[PDB]
């Protein structure tokens, strides 16, 4: 498991049951009612999926797509952003935008 | 600037840092970029003063000294777009991009 960072969600990590990303003035919450909501200014946003499943969770995969699944793995919502295979990250940025970047193209390695 | 990421078009200045857990990436006054506890550095100590780290819109990290000269770059490039260099909690700086999906809370509905 990858350790959690408040403003990030890496490929493989999951949120559920009111787990959320947090940054300056904003929260992106995978709520216990199956709706994914971005709280804070101006308008906010939602996936609009209240009551559509039980025990839903959010997961980012290794093609840059974010999926909401219910407990039986039925798709409730997709970002429809599938792309090249690799490691991705969802950043809830300090300016309020939640953005999926990837794949990873370069990294530091112990020397 | 974000605590633990640098975006395409942003600058980490001299003495600036990204931090996640025990890992601390510093653009030092000696022009060396050092990832504390990550066993990594740009190895650019004394190659300038007033050095700054940037990230290009091709996903390349670049250190420049105080009179605009490029002292180090990451070499890997990909398509044109928006990138983010993120300090991963396992202790690595990773360049991710381009961006592929955006949620925008500033506009309707």
């Amino acid at each position: 498991n990858i350790p959690f960072t408040n403003n990030l969600l890496f490929s493989g990590q999951v949120l559920y049951g009111d787990g959320r990303l947090t940054a300056k003035n904003h929260q992106l919450v995978m709520q216990g009612d199956c709706n994914l909501v971005l709280y804070g200014g101006k308008y906010g946003w939602q996936s609009n999926t209240h009551g559509n499943g039980e025990h839903c969770f959010l997961r980012l995969n290794h093609k840059g797509e974010l999926i909401i699944k219910d407990d039986d793995f039925k798709t409730i919502w997709s970002s429809s952003s599938s792309s090249k295979q690799g490691d991705y990250v969802l950043i809830l940025r300090d300016d309020g935008f939640a953005v999926i970047y990837g794949p990873a193209i370069w990294e530091t390695s112990p020397q | 600037l974000g605590t633990n990421y640098l975006l395409s078009g942003q600058t980490l200045e001299t003495e600036g840092h990204l931090k996640n857990g025990d890992f601390d990436l510093v653009m030092q006054d000696d022009c060396n970029l050092v990832l504390y506890n990550g066993n990594w550095q740009s190895n650019t100590a004394n190659k300038g003063r007033d050095c700054k780290l940037t990230l290009t819109d091709y996903g390349e990290l670049v250190i420049n000294n105080g009179d605009g000269s490029t002292v180090w770059r990451s070499k890997a490039q990909s398509v044109k777009g928006d990138y983010a260099a993120v300090d991963h909690p396992e202790g690595r700086l990773v360049v991710f991009g381009p961006s592929v999906f955006k949620i925008d809370p500033w506009v309707p509905g």
